[PDB]
């Protein structure tokens, strides 16, 4: 039943969350060092699969990153361009595709790590050594890992609830939080961690999330009018009914697909020693400088329009309203209806994701303030507080039904 | 008109510069945004000014203060988030434990 749905989903991330060669302590020393900001960053949107050093280290970041590519075929390629609208058929070979390229881009990641991380056992460990069986054993774990995660993705997406693997890491950060918590108390009573600035850091949370909300308060209600009179006399008014049109969708897409495309090339690209300009480039790409979060933003805004330009199909919605019996007086149907709603969606939706990058961006000026890394980041607070409030709005909106 | 957009290049190369290649690396965006700036720009201009006319539209949606409504978002994120962590207690100090 619909009970049944959600007791199946949260059973499966249950022991997603439980099982979410290479000596771990090493690593586990290694994660509390600064200057590579992005490995915390990784534990995050791995919501601690390097921290817990996973069998799937790097988690569902290649399948997302196959969605964009695959918009890019969209575009370039006209005999892809007629493919990808081509309708119904040809849909599912393309997502076979693009779990095609998932599969060697995981691959190709695999490659990245153990040619571009390790070349020592303390970034390896004593079982896998830089030879061609602990280099194909070690492939084998985690490709079968990342595999067994999109295929419960893949049943959870259709047969289950939402998406799911925000949820996955989410549910990591949150009990990767309560250790990162004890190590702030305990810097508490050192003068490592000043009181002021550790409550400062919990009220700019609080006020942060409170901007969130109130940009979730007003949306944009259009009011549209029905003049409806049922042939059974029981007629009563001219309803005018506002249309409550929301700001930005089901999940910040491109803050999560920027994320992916931020932790894939500085792994799989600036770790090659041998060739030396790019090692340099990679070591270059550290998130401490305001170049790559101007162009993740830039990046984001202009995904962002794609994304919701995906999500509402506005002639399908206007012939509603038609079907509906609803009308703006003065407006002609169709086409100058659509491309009425279009410019103003967009131009509004633009505005959410501007206010979205705002709200991303100023955790990190905390986080370079304080010394904050990939834990409270400005990217993850935003996806934890939309998904939560998505969630059970949709819950309350489906009790409903 | 993409000039406010290099004058802002020049501000966030002054904040990457207070440790010398990372500024010289804003500097040479800075460049490369003048480069663009070099030869649409006015377009785009008249498109942010239309979009911040549209802004304001927009901001008459905007719902204005209110504190109920904010103690009602307020508690519930402060819910869902006791909610989350439980959910992250019960699962992490048992599968640690174990």
């Amino acid at each position: 039943e619909l009970k049944r749905r959600l007791l199946f989903v949260i059973g499966a991330l249950i022991v997603f969350r439980i099982g979410s060669g290479i000596d771990a302590a090493v690593l586990a020393k290694l994660l509390e060092q600064q200057r590579g900001t992005i490995i915390e960053m990784f534990n995050m949107f791995s919501g601690g699969a390097l921290s817990r050093a996973s069998i799937f280290a790097l988690g569902i970041m290649p399948y997302i990153s196959a969605s964009i590519i695959i918009q890019l075929l969209t575009v370039v390629h006209p005999t892809l361009a007629e493919i990808k609208k081509e309708g119904e058929s040809g849909r599912r070979k393309i997502s076979q595709y693009t779990r095609y390229g998932t599969l060697v881009l995981a691959i190709f990641q695999s490659i990245g790590i153990a040619t571009g991380l390790p070349n020592m056992p303390g970034m390896q460990g004593l079982v896998i050594n830089p030879g061609f069986a602990f280099y194909f054993t070690a492939v084998v774990s985690l490709v079968t890992g990342t595999m067994f995660l999109m295929w419960l993705g893949e049943q959870i997406t259709e047969r289950g609830i939402g998406n799911g693997i925000s949820i996955i890491i989410f549910a990591g950060i949150v009990a990767g939080l309560p250790p990162a918590i004890a190590h702030t108390i305990e810097q508490a009573r050192q003068g490592d961690l000043h009181f002021l600035v550790l409550l400062l850091v919990a009220v700019l949370v609080f006020a942060v999330t409170f901007f969130v909300v109130f940009v979730e308060r007003g949306q944009r209600r259009i009011v549209v009018n029905y003049a409806k009179r049922q042939q059974g006399r029981r007629v009563y008014a001219a309803q005018s009914t506002h249309l409550p049109l929301k700001v930005n969708m089901a999940g910040v897409i491109p803050a999560i697909f920027a994320s992916s495309i931020i932790l894939f090339p500085a792994t799989i690209a600036s770790w090659f020693g041998g060739w030396n300009w790019l090692t340099t480039i990679s070591l270059y790409l550290q998130p401490g400088q305001p170049l790559y979060v101007l162009l993740y933003a830039s990046a984001i805004i202009f995904f962002c329009f794609f994304y919701t330009a995906l999500v509402f199909n506005p002639r399908e919605t206007a012939d509603n309203l038609k079907k509906s019996g609803a009308f703006v007086p003065g407006i002609r149907p169709g086409e100058q209806t659509a491309k009425y709603i279009d410019k103003v969606m967009t131009r509004l939706t633009l505005v959410g994701a501007l206010y979205i990058t705002f709200i991303c961006l100023i955790p990190e000026f905390m986080r370079d303030a304080m010394k904050v890394p990939f834990y409270f980041g400005g990217t993850s607070l935003l996806i934890v507080v939309v998904v939560i409030m998505d969630f059970m709005a949709q819950v309350q909106t489906l009790m409903m039904s | 008109x993409x000039x406010x957009x290099x004058x802002x290049x020049x501000x966030x190369x002054x904040x990457x510069x207070x440790x010398x290649x990372x500024x010289x690396x804003x500097x040479x965006x800075x460049x490369x945004x003048x480069x663009x700036x070099x030869x649409l720009l006015t377009t785009k201009g008249k498109a942010t000014v239309a979009f911040a006319r549209e802004a304001r539209t927009e901001v008459r949606k905007v719902i204005w203060p209110t504190r109920q409504e904010t103690l009602h978002t307020t508690l519930i994120v402060a819910a869902v988030t006791a909610v989350m962590s439980l959910i992250l207690w019960g699962l992490d100090g048992i599968l640690v434990r174990l």
